[PDB]
């Protein structure tokens, strides 16, 4: 369907993020990448929309109000933590949110190279096992 | 990383369950 289902996911992150961020896109996507968005954009905001407070207090954990290199790679550290220990698809798509709403919260506008790298190394993790997300989004209405 | 690894992970947890209900209510 695609070359290479973990790269389609990770442009899809990046993208989405971007997009959050009110950046201008760098990359645009392929046909399967841009059906894979448009799955994962109506999940994450739902879980934006449903469990606000509930990320809201994660970033207070995180102190996302430090952009300092330090705290960025403590952020994702954390996060990459979390994953591996709960690594499951509904996780994946909840962290995506979790990502946005970062974004949204400190400003990043694309200049903050540590959170553009948090960004891309997050996105990685997250497309691991890329076969199983996809299962479980197409699913969750297929 | 961990401080705050139990605290994090359990919000997820309930994130995660939640949009696994919806799945299996398709
Ligand atoms: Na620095």
């Amino acid at each position: 369907n695609s070359c290479n289902f973990n790269n389609s996911i990770k442009n899809v992150i990046v993208f989405y993020i971007n997009e959050k961020a009110l950046i201008e896109e760098k990359k645009m996507l392929s046909c399967y990448e841009n059906k894979l968005l448009n799955l994962i954009k109506e999940d994450c905001e739902n879980i934006m929309l449903k469990y606000k407070p509930n990320l809201s207090y994660i970033c207070s954990l995180l102190k996302v109000d430090d952009t300092s290199e330090e705290n960025i790679k403590h952020i994702k550290d954390q996060i990459i933590e979390s994953l591996e220990n709960d690594n499951r698809p509904s996780v994946k798509l909840a962290i995506i949110s979790l990502i946005s709403m970062i974004v949204e919260m400190n400003g990043y506008k694309g200049k903050n190279i540590p959170m553009s790298f948090l960004i891309e190394d997050i996105a990685l993790k997250i497309s691991e096992n890329s076969e199983d997300l996809i299962n479980f989004i197409n699913i969750k209405n297929k | 990383e961990e401080q705050w690894a139990r605290e994090i992970g359990a919000q997820l947890r309930r994130m995660a369950d939640d949009l696994n209900a919806q799945y299996e209510r398709r």
